[PDB]
């Protein structure tokens, strides 16, 4: 996995995109560069050993949607270290760093069935106290949690389900 | 009678009553890998080292590494059914184990979960499995005696309350026999016992449990079991779960006794867990810290002065002093006492009882080899009478057992060696003792009397064994009040010397044997 | 032979308690799945948010 | 349907990649079409990222990358029960003799937990073998492990055949023979020596020989064991033979080095003791039935300290040694009474009479052992007339340990004898105290019980 | 005594069947408080009774 | 300012702002739950990270904790105020008494004295032990080492030397307990307080219960005290309880610091970790330190790297052996391996030197004979070789002595045998003057005049 | 995976200008310190065996010339040297 090697590159890209007030452009550029990495024939090229500057020059050529100096420079550096495969994760960590920078969050709400459209408003109102961040509740359904709700925000979950209560009771006995 | 439906129903109804319907917020992660017993978890941004991570099913994994992006943990149980992508929960708990005197008589898994059929535990809360032993100022010097059932160790190798005494020998030499004879003998002397079996065969554990229940000791012991089948992460963490329960009595000013059966197998399970984490091995392929593993465990066995008890117990227990004796058992290949693990433990404990296969196969049982075995506290631990009657006996036999070497063909100093060599031989023939036959301080004292004061060199070497069986009934019939006094107090005076001379003269003269 | 029977009384008592205790929760599952199908859900989801 | 694809192949180790949400659990069995025939892979590790690492139960030649893999949802399962008597099988339970299908009604997974703590029997009994040397000097605990240490030419396989006969006929059990990692030739001319002795109907054979990939030689010991466990659950007593436990340890080391784990004590895997224990811990006496094991042990480099023997011996309850010398002396079975041991020889578990009788005959033989070397150099004349009687009795004790097996008829025409324990204790109590000093030594040889030794003596 | 326990076991086992219906309700209505669950319960609880 | 980012075993890792990164050996602090934990930094990894060893229990540390940068190394109380008190590795008082009223605190990492400042002394030191000051005499202001495997007696010997040297001497003393039993530290502490010599001894304890971070550095903070007493112009006694545990605590940590393993697993920096310690413990022109060090040898193997690298750092090396303690011959010193820099005719006098070399010569000639004795039996020896065997077996016993601290184990009272008298007794035995006594006359006696009496009793 | 002295504040410079400015080949900066070895970043014109001069009057010997690192051993006391020197 590339999560541990994507961290420096994501932090550098974000530290740069902040100073030039180009976060919104960098994110789209990184998303495109990550999508090319997923292509059938390109991924074949990225494995077989090839001199980094030649691999980067072949990679740049496939991206006219990259800003003239800094995006291509990032690609060159990563190609030198041989980490172009890490891009799909440099994107993840770029978005996460942005969410931290803009004090924003995004939380799952898992329910037996959809909510009252004011229950969403009350959930968000509550959450923006637990979290300083502005929240977007993207909602889901799962009838195995036959009643109540699960709220998941990152690696924190608040389990208000009936299924949860039953599993918690059945082990107290 | 005691299958009353109503009591079961109320037992459950209580649980329904005190059930917190309120939810709770917890921290979560996903399993990313599984192999040979080790887990790799993403997330858990709030897991703390040594923590218990809770898996699907009802089982736990212990966090060993908090790397930059992943938590490394060992599964404490069967791990085959865990699959990548399963969720896990971070409990707030460093590794914990139930403790209390309500465990006494129960047979317990290394996590406290009972393994006999007799249902849930009654326990006085929980205690942390990994703790640091009392410091240098909180100790007190070991003073009081712990009686085993045996002549050979109670005379030559005395054990005090708060001492750590290694039992080391070859395999099938009577190590476990001597240990569970120590446990049986505290059946009535007020110190609670714990027997933690690591890597044993399951049948053998059920057999020792059967003997413990058969001699009436079981109601006074806790039995911790992690058998040869169970995952290495259970075996290597077993004895810490035993010390966590022993330390419950040490801190309340009471006394305990704990037996780690084959710390060798704990070292082997830890070597496994270590090598599966790619750690560089060292000598004999053991990890670098295989010493510290035993060091931080045996060091918990200690005796603590009364101020530590009063401070720990918030002033509820006054003036008393607690202790936790420990008898680790080590197995050595081919009688080699110089290997990396046997030496590591000889360097941690306060002595060793070395059981020799050559004596054991010759019929001398218990096969205590004097000369290698020692007690690093020595006489401070003995009752007043025993420290007198013992003399320097252990070096007496350690000499007789090389006079017996050179006297295999020819020798000088003839007639003095004659009597040295006869005393040694009838003494060794006297120190051998049957299994499950513990003899009290009063029963053992008059026999050592009969040993050192002559009353010997006339009776036949074959008759030594029945001289004893007759004498211990003669004094059980007639002079019973004197046995009753010597049992109650160590009691050494020259009134008791006179009474013992009189009893032994009258026996020697009047009775047949 | 007496302790050997005392242990058996304890073990049989526990054996029975186990069955009763699992059937309890199986019954609670079905009973709960019969009776929360209504607006009762709106109460549950509003209950935790006041403590959320 | 097939939902995985092979991603690596390196020798016996095949890596397959599954969907993120459908990864096989460990020890699950996969299967692929290795060209014209199917191949079964047993999972070992879940590397991250949907990938899983597996070991092929067969040759891996011909495996391309990107082949389809079908995830069976269960561990390797084998046929069990009465239907498997007299058949031969490989690890995976396919019939490997030419007799066609096995009509088994039931199939079990070969990986399972050992008997829990309170299932074990609240007793400690003896398996009556019916063999004088074994039942006297090295009794078998019912549900215990036994190590058989002799070499070759001394009669290991005829001993095993006699044990099979006795446990099937005199008791009412069955037997299983697991041929871990040994010469194919021996397996063939063992299967044949058993059919011409009509024991084949009471034993179930499973074979993984030296020519098999490591994945076969490793698990074969668990297939036989999980057939024996089925016979146990039917309430029977079983006898389980493992043809070499050392080669089980060695197949474990080979697989370990294939998966890439660090070596431990003398090159052995890190999990040596656990791989051994999870096998040896299923062979026990449950309340329903027993499995008793007889395991041929090979000790490397004549070293009883090497980690492999040092681990095995921790589990054995008895130990019978066969000797070339006792064989050359024409006594059969060629068990060695001095080196054979059993940790059931204790007055508590076997009683005092049996104990002291065994101890007496042992001391008799081990004095004779040196009187023979006196005689070798000084000649018989030099001995005291006590030692001449010691020799005359030692020779008769030594003879009386011979026995005619039901299986040995083919060799010697004499009808085989089953010697109940009482008869052995009496015979040796007798000889050892001068009773029957009045009849010649050849009246004890190959006889049976002593109440037949006298009647043979009657007509020399 | 082992034969006597097999009688005491059944004696208690039969009677608990009438208590499982109590305990199932107690649990389910602990876990969701807004239910009479006596109006439509026969199909559930009678086979709860049956299993013990 | 700074976050934890990994917590592997005892080595914690911390991330700092690029400009605030701490130096090496600086001390950090973390608020571990309801504890305060001190970390010492070992390496500056790249990019602001710094890697540290925890001077405490590492359990309970989460990632992302805030850590505070102290701007100075570990510093300990020093001087006269630290006298008769027990102290932690961190210099905290570990007895129940109050604060240490120290005037001054010193960093425990220091440079060794310069080659120009060292000083040398041939002034011999007398200890009552017979074998030690015959075979291995040692000089005031010089290192001694007691090498030996487990159970062979290298702690009883050190308490004997403490009794014989430290109470009969005026200057202060320091005892540093590195990684050995807490029971013995308590017994020692109470033995001092029960003879009022406690107010001349300064104690430091990193006993075996403690985590690696403590046992690793505890020896340096005992040095740092002996160093003060030295530079004040005094002369000091320094007893280190087991200097082997100082390297074992390094081996335990090295693998985690990402350092490839060396010969038997040891850290690659073994000889330097050992040298930089053993080099600050030396006398000098301004003062002097006399030190006895117990040096465990693992698996009884004298060739192991950890003992082998230590022999070079000592003046008098006393090597104990198990195959002598098993004969009951305490102290089980091996006279064919004990040695001293001071055993030279000009330093010790010709008669003492010739006596020592005679004892060695004939104990060695006895060693050569043992194979033929073990095979062919003693009767095949020449008639003037049986004499050598019988004198060697006498010398072996006469090297035995009853200590004042071994009464607890033998009852028999201790003895103090002056040098003048031992070098007479051994001449007596070698020249055949006492060639008419039974061996057991020499076992556990003091002077030769106590052997001849014991022979009257047989 | 593993990182090799690719770290945020170095990478940012390349982002701004990948075609390295011709920084003096006569000098570099310390990126790491440990156990007497230092990793130096830069020093394109370092030669194996050369002497590298540090703050104070101290020198190091360039032993490992690698791709994007010079591994040198310090002569004398090393504890003082800090990354960024
Ligand atoms: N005092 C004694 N007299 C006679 N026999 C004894 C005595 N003590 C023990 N034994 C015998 O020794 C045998 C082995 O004892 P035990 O199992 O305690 O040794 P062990 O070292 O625990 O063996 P293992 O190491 O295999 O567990 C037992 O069968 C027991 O009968
Ligand atoms: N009890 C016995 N009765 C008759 N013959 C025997 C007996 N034991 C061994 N033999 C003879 O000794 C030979 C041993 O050969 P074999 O059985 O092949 O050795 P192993 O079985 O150890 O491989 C047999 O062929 C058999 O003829
Ligand atoms: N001079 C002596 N007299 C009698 N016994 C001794 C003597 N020296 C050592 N022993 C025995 O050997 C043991 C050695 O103890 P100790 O030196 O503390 O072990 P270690 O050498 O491992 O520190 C003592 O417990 C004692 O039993
Ligand atoms: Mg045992
Ligand atoms: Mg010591």
């Amino acid at each position: 996995e590339f999560i541990t090697v994507a961290r420096p590159y994501a932090k550098a890209a974000f530290d740069f995109a902040v100073e030039h007030q180009s976060v919104e452009r960098w994110q789209d550029m990184l998303a495109f560069a990550a999508e090319v990495t997923k292509n059938e024939q390109m991924a074949e090229l990225l494995s077989g050993a090839l001199a980094p500057e030649t691999l980067a020059e072949s990679f740049i050529a496939v991206a006219g949607e990259q800003l003239d100096e800094n995006g291509q420079n990032l690609i060159r550096v990563m190609a030198e270290n041989g980490r172009l495969n890490a891009l799909p994760d440099v994107l993840e960590q770029f978005i996460h760093l942005r969410a931290v920078s803009e004090a924003t969050a995004e939380v799952d709400v898992i329910s037996a069935a959809a909510l009252s459209e004011q229950q969403l408003a009350k959930i968000s109102a509550a959450m923006e106290k637990r979290l300083s961040r502005k929240v977007k509740l993207n909602a889901k359904i799962d009838k195995s949690v036959m009643a109540g709700v699960i709220i998941r925000a990152g690696d924190m979950v608040i389990d208000g389900s009936v299924r949860g209560r039953l599993e918690r009771l059945a082990d107290v006995l | 009678m005691q299958l009353n439906s109503t009591e079961i129903s109320e037992l459950i109804k209580q649980r329904i009553a005190q059930f917190n319907v309120v939810s709770e917020a917890h921290n979560e992660g996903t399993i990313v890998s599984v192999s040979d017993g080790v887990i790799r978890i993403h997330g858990l941004a709030d897991c703390m080292q040594g923590e218990m991570i809770s898996l699907p099913g009802n089982r736990y994994a212990i966090a060993l590494n908090l790397e930059r992006d992943s938590v490394g943990a060992v599964v404490m149980g069967p791990y085959a059914d865990l699959a990548e992508g399963m969720k896990v929960k971070c409990t707030g708990r460093i590794l914990e184990v139930p403790v209390g005197r309500g465990l006494l008589g129960r047979v317990v898994n290394t996590l406290g979960a009972p393994i006999d059929g007799k249902g849930p535990l009654d326990h006085d809360g929980f205690s942390a499995v990994e703790a640091i032993a009392p410091g240098v100022i909180e100790r007190q010097s070991v003073d009081q005696p712990v009686q085993t059932g045996y002549k050979a160790v109670d005379s030559m190798i005395p054990i005090g309350r708060g001492q750590r005494e290694l039992i080391i020998g070859d395999r099938q030499t009577g190590k476990t026999a001597l240990a569970i004879d120590a446990i049986i003998n505290q059946r009535d002397s007020g110190i609670k016992c714990i027997y933690v079996a690591i890597g044993q065969k399951a049948s053998t554990i059920s057999n020792v449990v059967r003997k413990l229940e058969e001699h009436g000791a079981l109601a006074n012991t806790i039995v911790v079991v992690a058998t040869a089948s169970e995952s290495a992460a259970l075996q290597y963490l077993a004895p810490y779960a035993g010390c966590a329960m022993g330390e419950y009595f040490r801190d309340r000013g009471e006394d305990a006794l704990i037996i780690y059966d084959d710390l060798s197998k704990q070292a082997v399970a830890y070597r496994q867990i270590s090598l599966l984490l790619r750690r560089p091995p060292g000598r004999e392929a053991f990890p670098g810290d295989v010493f510290y593993l035993h060091s931080r465990l045996l060091e918990r066995a200690a005796r603590v002065n009364a101020e530590y008890v009063e401070a720990f117990t918030k002033g509820e227990v006054k003036g008393k002093t607690g202790s936790l004796t420990a008898l680790p058992i080590i197995e050595t290949q081919a009688g080699d006492v110089s290997a990396f693990v046997p030496t590591n433990v000889i360097s941690i404990t306060d002595g060793q009882i070395f059981l020799e296969t050559n004596l054991f196969n010759a019929g001398i049982r218990p096969a205590v080899n004097p000369g290698i075995s020692v007690s690093r506290v020595g006489g401070a631990a003995q009752t007043k009478i025993m420290k007198k009657l013992s003399g320097g006996i252990r070096t007496a036999l350690a000499q007789y057992r090389e006079l017996a070497a050179f006297s295999q063909f020819a020798s000088d100093l003839d007639d003095a060696t004659r009597k040295q060599l006869d005393h040694g031989q009838k003494v060794t023939e006297l120190l051998k003792q049957k299994q499950y036959a513990p003899m009290s301080v009063a029963q053992q004292s008059l026999v050592l009397f009969a040993a050192e004061r002559g009353y010997l060199a006339d009776v036949e070497l074959s008759k030594i064994g029945s001289f004893e069986a007759a004498l211990l009934a003669y004094v059980d019939r007639d002079h019973a009040p004197l046995m009753q006094e010597i049992n109650q107090t160590g009691g050494y005076n020259d009134e008791i010397e006179g009474k013992l001379k009189g009893i032994l003269d009258s026996f020697k003269a009047t009775q047949s044997w | 032979a007496q302790a050997e029977i005392e242990a058996e009384r304890k073990r049989a008592r526990e054996e029975l308690r186990k069955q009763v205790a699992i059937l309890a929760v199986a019954g609670a599952e079905k009973i709960i799945e019969r009776s929360v199908d209504e607006a009762a859900n709106s109460d549950i989801v509003d209950k935790l948010v006041a403590e959320l | 349907m097939a939902t995985g694809k092979i991603v690596q192949v390196i020798g016996a180790v095949v890596d397959v990649e599954f969907p993120q949400d459908a990864v096989p659990r460990v020890y699950d069995a996969l299967e692929v079409q290795n060209g014209n025939e199917r191949l079964v892979l047993e999972v070992q590790q879940q590397l991250g990222g949907g990938i899983v690492r597996t070991i092929a139960m067969g040759s891996s030649d011909g495996l391309r990358r990107g082949l389809d893999v079908k995830d069976l949802e269960h561990p390797i399962e084998v046929p069990v029960g009465k239907a498997t008597l007299g058949r031969i099988m490989n690890v995976l339970g396919e019939p490997v003799d030419m007799k066609g299908e096995i009509g088994e009604e039931e199939r079990w997974a070969i990986h399972r937990a050992a008997p829990s703590y309170e299932e074990l029997s609240n007793s400690q009994e003896l398996l009556e073998t019916g063999i004088k040397v074994i039942d006297l000097m090295a009794p078998f605990a019912k549900g215990g492990k036994v190590g058989l240490f002799g070499g070759a030419g001394v009669g290991k396989t005829v001993n095993m055949m006699e044990l099979i006969r006795n446990i099937a006929i005199e008791h009412s059990g069955y037997s299983v023979f697991a041929g871990v990692g040994e010469r194919t030739r021996e397996g063939n001319d063992f299967y044949h020596e058993m059919t011409d002795s009509n024991v084949i109907d009471k034993v179930s054979l499973v074979y993984g020989q030296m020519n098999e990939p490591p994945g076969n030689r490793l698990r074969v010991a668990l297939t036989g064991l999980t057939m024996a466990e089925k016979f146990r659950d039917e309430g029977r007593d079983v006898l389980l033979f493992v043809d070499n436990i050392y080669r089980y340890t060695l197949a474990g080391t080979e697989v370990s080095a294939l998966l890439g784990r660090m070596p431990s004590a003398v090159g052995y895997q890190p999990t040596l003791a656990e791989e051994m224990g999870v096998l040896q811990e299923r062979i026990t006496s449950t309340k329903t039935g027993s499995i008793t094991s007889v395991q041929a042990v090979y000790v490397p480099a004549d070293d009883l300290t090497d980690p492999s023997p040092a681990t095995t011996f921790a589990h054995l309850d008895a130990t019978v040694v066969l000797s070339r010398q006792i064989a050359s002396l024409g006594i059969y079975p060629a068990v060695d009474p001095l080196d054979s041991t059993s940790r059931q020889l204790d007055p508590l578990v076997v009683g005092q009479e049996h104990y002291d009788t065994a101890r007496g005959v042992q001391s008799i033989l081990q004095r004779y052992q040196e009187l023979k070397d006196i005689i070798a150099i000084l000649g018989m004349d030099e001995l005291s007339e006590e030692d001449k009687l010691v020799v005359a009795r030692a020779r008769k004790i030594q003879r009386f340990l011979s026995q005619p097996f039901f299986v040995a008829e083919v060799f010697t025409g004499s009808p085989g004898k089953y010697v109940s324990l009482k008869d052995t204790i009496r015979g040796f109590k007798g000889i050892m105290e001068g009773e029957y000093d009045h009849l010649p030594e050849q009246a004890f040889y190959m006889v049976g019980s002593i109440e037949e030794a006298v009647e043979k003596a009657k007509k020399l």
